[PDB]
């Protein structure tokens, strides 16, 4: 392209498809949590989520 | 040194009016001088040697490119080298300079590393810009000079002379820049 004295243009249309797709994951973040499977002395053992 | 009378000898046997090997006489090679003067003088006035710039200075002025000097008493020196910011170049191919005093015109032209003179062109002095081709300048001369005689130039060599007139009307020899993609 430099031998034709032409600029080397590109249209970076593959950063747009990733930058808005990480931004969906990045907003809907999460803190962990433990679910006691049956409330017969298993909610007392849910100090784990703290 | 291609003299003026070599063109008139080549011009006349180009149009096949004098034979091969014989030279023109006195009355033939002295009417051809006044018409070969006329074509060189009608190229600096208004012709393919480019437009000119007016100037009027009564001083020790040195001439630029394409500038018609009309001073009355002065010392006008044609430059040999030009320094455009230490770009010490020679002048461009085929650019003329005119200096005009009271009644005497002195034209000039720079063709291939030398200032040709092209004024008061006698029968011994060299012809200007005939180093580029010799048999092309004698076909532009003899194209209309042959009409006073009976003959005329053949078409294979007439179009040779119209190439020489267009080779100095375009100045396309010097390389120039490419297209740019701006």
């Amino acid at each position: 392209l430099e031998a034709r004295k032409q600029p080397a243009t590109y249209f970076n249309e593959v950063k747009l498809s990733i930058r808005g797709l990480v931004g969906v994951f990045e907003q809907g973040d999460s803190d962990p949590r433990a679910w006691p499977r049956n409330p017969q002395d298993e909610d007392s053992a849910d100090i784990a989520t703290k | 040194m291609i003299t003026c009378r070599d063109i008139i000898t080549l011009g006349l046997q180009q149009a096949r009016v004098v034979p091969l090997g014989r030279e023109p006489k006195a009355k033939e090679a002295d009417a051809g001088l006044t018409v070969l003067q006329s074509i060189y003088d009608s190229m600096f006035a208004d012709g393919p040697l480019g437009p000119f710039t007016e100037v009027y200075a009564t001083s020790a002025y040195t001439a630029q490119e394409n500038e018609r000097i009309v001073t009355n008493g002065a010392a006008i020196t044609i430059p040999q080298t030009i320094t455009e910011g230490n770009e010490t170049r020679k002048p461009y191919d085929l650019t003329a300079i005119i200096v005009i005093n009271g009644a005497a015109q002195e034209n000039h032209v720079f063709s291939l590393g030398r200032w040709q003179t092209a004024h008061d062109l006698t029968l011994n002095s060299e012809a200007p810009l005939a180093e580029r081709d010799k048999a092309g300048l004698a076909a532009l001369f003899a194209m209309e000079f042959a009409e006073m005689f009976g003959a005329e130039l053949p078409p294979r060599t007439t179009a040779r002379g119209f190439r020489f007139k267009g080779a100095i009307s375009q100045k396309l020899a010097t390389k120039r820049d490419d297209p740019v993609y701006y």
